Formats: structure tokens, C-alpha cells, sequence
């Protein structure tokens, strides 16, 4: 379960992603195509190239999603239902591309919160993104 | 690993600019951290009580230096990974010999603390190159000889 | 989250290892350390021979647990508590060793069950192993 | 993969046992009831849509002898099972291109379909070979040529 200290970790670091929230989102997936090529065939239908509209509005929804998550952090299943029933069980995402993502979202905090990204805030938004993960791979 | 020119400058020319005493350690540390059964692998390191001890710890930050030194092997070498590595596996007796995942989760910290040094010079193209090579470290290094 | 039919198919397929409770666990504890050799490094104390008493012991209370948490199927992160805290907090045990065991588990119902280990019962008991080594490792 | 003498026989004397033209197709079968999200790769292959209809789907028994077919070639070429399984790769241009958990996914479930076949003849023993070539199978077949 997530600790006290983790929520706050959480909230103080996504609350710097602020109104980028959007443009980090789309970053993340931007990394996630790119280096885990097996991922863009979910997507065979978006433009995947830089720049994309499809990717900048789609980056927004995932942003939005985590922000719901932080936002109700002690009901999650509860908050995420909706999403979860949509890539477990209509859409049957491997569960491995949540590490991809989640991997990546990292990787674009650290790129642009290099005060925040601190070792231990690190280790308490893995622990955030993998709790979202869990969530949503749980409908199969 | 097959990499392409492209990629390949990609990594190398921001390889050369890594901080060689520090980035390693940095890795090194935030595994133990982030991923707290890798101290058990690290028994033999002393004191990794609390993300600052860990980060401090002397033998820590000089077996990152280390980490770094097999990475640029491989950089050297990625068309032959075991025959870059064996020696290395092979001096550690069994050490080495833990579940390939955790190689994966050291080169993955590794990327986390390039993008962190780096910022926005660490392109999504160039984390892309860093990650199939981080990859072929990770097997390489799991492969058991 | 399990459903009502992994319920019953966990209780109905788990209420066949009967009095073998015990002996089937030390079957796959036996199966994991020579599949797995790296597990054996969290047990350098015991004697992990073939009939080996501490196999057996060992085997009866990782049985025992898995017993426990059936019969709390719905409270699971507080009836395995104590668990949890062992392998993660007091043990650091790699989360990917219980994938191993779990894939053991299975192996040995499927060897001593054939009736049993239908394909909808093997995904249910797959479902119920992860379930708890969801919760052996979320204390870290 | 480098296998032992008795691990080799384990695994030979028990393979020529085998049912090749059930067992693979239940393999196949209980990876995409027990691991859904495999269905996906699958979509050409029509009905999957309970587990009665995956495990009665012909191009799922079909595939599954496939499936047995490329453990038979990797017993045979232990040494180079890259070589071995170029070609097999290479003529499904993308299709074997998904994560290396998937191929060892359906390694295991093939160790357990060989259990519940063969009962207390799939020793713990038996089950250790067999694990060493699921292993070496899923990463050559992973591989990317
Ligand atoms: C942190 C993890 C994730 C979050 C929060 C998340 C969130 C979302 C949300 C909010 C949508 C709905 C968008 C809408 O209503 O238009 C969505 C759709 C989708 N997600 Fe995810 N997602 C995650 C991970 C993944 C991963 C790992 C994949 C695949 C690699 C994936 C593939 C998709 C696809 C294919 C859709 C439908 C896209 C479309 O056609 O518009 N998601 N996701
Ligand atoms: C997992 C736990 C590890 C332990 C307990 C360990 C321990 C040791 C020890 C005791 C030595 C002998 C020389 C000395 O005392 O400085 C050594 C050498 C070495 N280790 Fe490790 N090691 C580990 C992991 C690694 C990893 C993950 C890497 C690289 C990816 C690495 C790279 C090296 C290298 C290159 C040497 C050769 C001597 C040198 O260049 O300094 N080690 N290690
Ligand atoms: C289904 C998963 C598991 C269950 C239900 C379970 C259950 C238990 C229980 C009940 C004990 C307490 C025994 C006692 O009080 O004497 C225990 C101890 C222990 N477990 Fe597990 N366990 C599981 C998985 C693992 C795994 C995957 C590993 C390592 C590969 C592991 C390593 C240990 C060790 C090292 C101890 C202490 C052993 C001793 O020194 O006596 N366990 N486990
Ligand atoms: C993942 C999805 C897969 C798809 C969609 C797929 C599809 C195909 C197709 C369309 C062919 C051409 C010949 C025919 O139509 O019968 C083929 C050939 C073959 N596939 Fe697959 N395949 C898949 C996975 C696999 C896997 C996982 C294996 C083995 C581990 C395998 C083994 C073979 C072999 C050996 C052939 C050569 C022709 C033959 O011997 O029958 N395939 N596959
Ligand atoms: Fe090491
Ligand atoms: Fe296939």
C-alpha cells in the first residue's frame, strides 16, 4: 500500500509537471514508441510521428488519468474502474507495456523535474505507477 | 545488439560527457533504493540503510564507476557482448548469477539518471539507442558462463 | 479483483490437495530450487536434498499459508500480514521468485490433479497466486 | 543451452511420450485462456472466445503442432538455436516480434500441460531439463533477426 510519505512525494512531484502535465504525457508515449517498438500496434491507427496531434491529445488523456489517480489515491480501483475494464478487457493490453509506460513516464520527470527527482521520490512514483499499473491490468 | 549509426552517435557522443565518477554510483544507488531486495545482492557493501546512506556509501559509488567501465565494453564491443563479458561474470564466481531482471532494472535506473543529468539533450531518439543497449548488457551479463 | 468462480474453483481445486497439503508443498519448493537455482541462495541453510525434513516442514507452512489465505480470500493483505512483512521488509525477497513458486504450485496441482486442472481452473489458481504474491511483496 | 547428459535424456526420453498432435494445441490453448491479452497476437485465428472454443479452435491445434515442431528443432540444435530458428522467425515478417515474457509464458504452460499428461513421470528433475530449453527457446525466438 502506498505510504503517507509516498502520497506527498506524489502529489508535490506531479504537481510540478503543473500545465506541461499534458505536453509530459505526450513525451512519455512519444519514449515509449521509440524505444519499445512492440507498443506503437496499439496505436497502428495514430500518426506516431513528433509533433503529432493524435499523440499531443492522447498524451493529455493519460496525464489527466494519473492526475484522477493522485487525486483519489486511497480509491483507486474505485476512480480507475472505467479504464480498467477498457485496457484489460476491451482492448487486452499485454500488462508488460504498463512497465514500458510507466518506465517512461519516469524517465520524462526526471528530464524535467531534476530538483524534485530526488532518489527517494523516485522510489515512491515508481511505486505510484506501478499501483496504476496493477490497477488497470486488473479486468482480464 | 545491431545498432544503427545514427544510434550509435547517439550514445557515444553523450557517453562522453558523462561525469565517470558519479553517474554510476548514482544508478547504482537508486536500484538499492528504488528496488530494495538488490541489497541483498550487496551484503558485502556495509551500510545501505536509508536512501542517503546508500548514496553515500563508498563502495557503492566505486562499484558504479565499474558499471559504467562494463558499459562502455559493450559500447566497444556489441557485436560480441559474451565475449566482452564472460572474464567479467566469470571473476565473480556466482555473483552475478541473479535473474535477469535485475540487470534490466539497473539499466533502466541508469536511463532514469542520464535523463536526470541530461534533461532535454536525453531525446526520446537518444534514450531509444540507450535502451537496446542497456538491453544487450542485461542479457549478456545474465547469460551464465 | 477474483471473481466469484475463482473462488470456487480455487476452494473446490485447493480441497483435493487434502492431507497431501503439506507434501504437495514441498514438491514445489523441490521443483523451484532445481528449476530455479538461484532460489536456494534464501535457504543456504537448509538441507535441500531429495526427502530432506526441512523441505517437508518448510513445505507444510507455505501450504498452511496458502490454505489461510483461501479461507480469507477476501481480506488477504491483513489475514497474510505477518507474510508480507517477512518476505519483504524482514526477507528482501526478489518479487520475480514468486512467479517461480507460483509456476511450481502449478506445476505440482497439474501432476497430482489431472481432473482437476481444467484450463478455466488452471487460469483461476493462476489469478490466486498472484493474488497473494501481490501481497507477500507490497511491504518492501 | 548447454544441457547435461541425464538433463538431455530427461527431456528425449519423455518427448518421444508425447501426443504431438494434442499437446501443443493445448499449450497454445491454455495461454490464451490463463494470459487473454496472447489472443491479440492470435486474431487471425478466429473464434477465441471462451475456453471451451480456444481449446476446440483448429488453427490453435494447428499452431500447436508448430509450437512442438520448434521444440523438437531447439532439442536438436541446442548449440545454435539462433541458427535453428532464424528462418522461423524471419517468415512471419513482425508476427513473433512481442515481449520475450510471452514465448517464456508459453514455455511454462507447455510445463504445465507436460505435467498434467505425464503425472508423477514429470518429476522435479524432469521438469529442471525441460525448463533449460523453454528458457533457451523463448530467447532465440525472441531474438529479432
Ligand atoms: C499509466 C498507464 C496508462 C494510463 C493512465 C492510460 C490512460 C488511458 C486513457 C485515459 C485512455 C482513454 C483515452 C480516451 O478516452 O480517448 C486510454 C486509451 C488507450 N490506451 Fe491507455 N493508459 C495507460 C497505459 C496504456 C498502455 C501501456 C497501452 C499500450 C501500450 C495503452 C493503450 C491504450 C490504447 C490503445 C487506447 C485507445 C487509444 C485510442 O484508440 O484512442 N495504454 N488510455
Ligand atoms: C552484485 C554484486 C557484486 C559484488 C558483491 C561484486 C564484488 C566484486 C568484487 C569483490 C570484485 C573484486 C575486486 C575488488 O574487490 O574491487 C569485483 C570485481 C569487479 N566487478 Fe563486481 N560485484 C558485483 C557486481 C558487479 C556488477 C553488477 C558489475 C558490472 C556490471 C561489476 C563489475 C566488476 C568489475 C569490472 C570488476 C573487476 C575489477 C575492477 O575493474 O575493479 N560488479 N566485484
Ligand atoms: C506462495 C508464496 C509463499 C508463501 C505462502 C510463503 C510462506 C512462508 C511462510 C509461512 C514462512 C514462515 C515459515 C515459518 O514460520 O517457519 C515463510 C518463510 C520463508 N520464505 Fe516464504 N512463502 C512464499 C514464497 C517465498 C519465496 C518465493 C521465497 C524465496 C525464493 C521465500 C523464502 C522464504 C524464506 C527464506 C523463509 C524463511 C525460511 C527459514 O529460514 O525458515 N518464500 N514463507
Ligand atoms: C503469434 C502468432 C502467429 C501467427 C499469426 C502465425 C501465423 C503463421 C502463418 C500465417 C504461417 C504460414 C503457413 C500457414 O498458413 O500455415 C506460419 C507458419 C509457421 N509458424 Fe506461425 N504464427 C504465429 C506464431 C507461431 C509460433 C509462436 C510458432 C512456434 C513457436 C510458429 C511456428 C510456425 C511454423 C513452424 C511455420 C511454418 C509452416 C509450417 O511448418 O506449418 N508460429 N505461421
Ligand atoms: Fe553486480
Ligand atoms: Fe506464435
Amino acid at each position: 500500500v502506498l505510504s503517507p510519505a509516498d502520497k506527498t512525494n506524489v502529489k508535490a512531484a506531479w504537481g510540478k509537471v503543473g500545465a506541461h502535465a499534458g505536453e509530459y504525457g505526450a513525451e512519455a508515449l512519444e519514449r515509449m514508441f521509440l524505444s519499445f517498438p512492440t507498443t506503437k500496434t496499439y496505436f497502428p491507427h495514430f500518426d506516431l510521428s513528433h509533433g503529432s496531434a493524435q499523440v499531443k491529445g492522447h498524451g493529455k488523456k493519460v496525464a489527466d488519468a494519473l492526475t484522477n489517480a493522485v487525486a483519489h489515491v486511497d480509491d483507486m480501483p474505485n476512480a480507475l474502474s472505467a479504464l480498467s475494464d477498457l485496457h484489460a478487457h476491451k482492448l487486452r493490453v499485454d500488462p508488460v507495456n504498463f512497465k514500458l509506460l510507466s518506465h517512461c513516464l519516469l524517465v520524462t520527470l526526471a528530464a524535467h523535474l531534476p530538483a524534485e527527482f530526488t532518489p527517494a521520490v523516485h522510489a515512491s512514483l515508481d511505486k505510484f505507477l506501478a499501483s496504476v499499473s496493477t490497477v488497470l491490468t486488473s479486468k482480464y | 545488439v545491431h545498432l544503427t549509426p545514427e544510434e550509435k552517435s547517439a550514445v557515444t557522443a553523450l557517453w562522453g560527457k558523462v561525469n565517470v565518477d558519479e553517474v554510476g554510483g548514482e544508478a547504482l544507488g537508486r536500484l538499492l533504493v528504488v528496488y530494495p531486495w538488490t541489497q541483498r545482492f550487496f551484503e558485502s557493501f556495509g551500510d545501505l540503510s536509508t536512501p542517503d546512506a546508500v548514496m553515500g556509501n563508498p563502495k557503492v559509488k566505486a562499484h558504479g564507476k565499474k558499471v559504467l567501465g562494463a558499459f562502455s565494453d559493450g559500447l566497444a564491443h556489441l557485436d560480441n557482448l559474451k565475449g566482452t563479458f564472460a572474464t567479467l561474470s566469470e571473476l565473480h564466481c556466482d555473483k552475478l548469477h541473479v535473474d535477469p531482471e535485475n540487470f534490466r532494472l539497473l539499466g533502466n535506473v541508469l536511463v532514469c539518471v542520464l535523463a536526470h543529468h541530461f534533461g532535454k539533450e536525453f531525446t526520446p531518439p537518444v534514450q531509444a539507442a540507450y535502451q537496446k543497449v542497456v538491453a544487450g548488457v542485461a542479457n549478456a551479463l545474465a547469460h551464465k558462463y
